[PDB]
């Protein structure tokens, strides 16, 4: 359905109102949650008081 | 019934025997219960659509992609 009409969306049993970008794996429409981290390749600074280090610079 | 005796008679064509009619008869019954476990569907299909036209009708879009 890339690029295709409202018309031959309809035809094939399926809304153009349907955001898409989901699986489906076994019949079952499946999404996948954007999970987030630390950004890589930045060098931050903390101060863990609970451990023998004053300061800490992490990458 | 009369007329087709008639014909069978004058083109010497042997009648058939009543046996063979009792015997014959049996097949279309036996034809009409046909289990259809063999690959015929697929050859069925085939020489249908090979007449019937594509468009019609729900299939406007598969045909187009």
């Amino acid at each position: 359905l890339n690029g295709l009409t409202d018309r031959d969306l309809c035809e094939l049993n399926e809304c153009p109102l349907d955001p898409g970008g989901y699986f489906i794996i076994n019949g079952s429409e499946k999404v996948l949650i954007a999970q987030e981290k630390m950004a890589t390749n930045t060098v931050y600074v903390f101060a863990k008081k609970d451990s023998k280090y004053a300061y800490t610079g992490e990458c | 019934f009369m007329k087709w005796k008639e014909a069978m008679f004058s083109a010497g064509m042997q009648l058939p025997t009543l046996d063979e009619i009792n015997k014959k008869e049996l097949s279309i019954k036996e034809a009409l219960n046909y289990k259809f476990n063999d690959q015929d569907i697929e050859e069925i299909v085939k020489e249908k659509e090979r007449f019937r036209k594509a468009p019609p009708n729900y299939a406007m879009k598969k045909t187009q992609l």
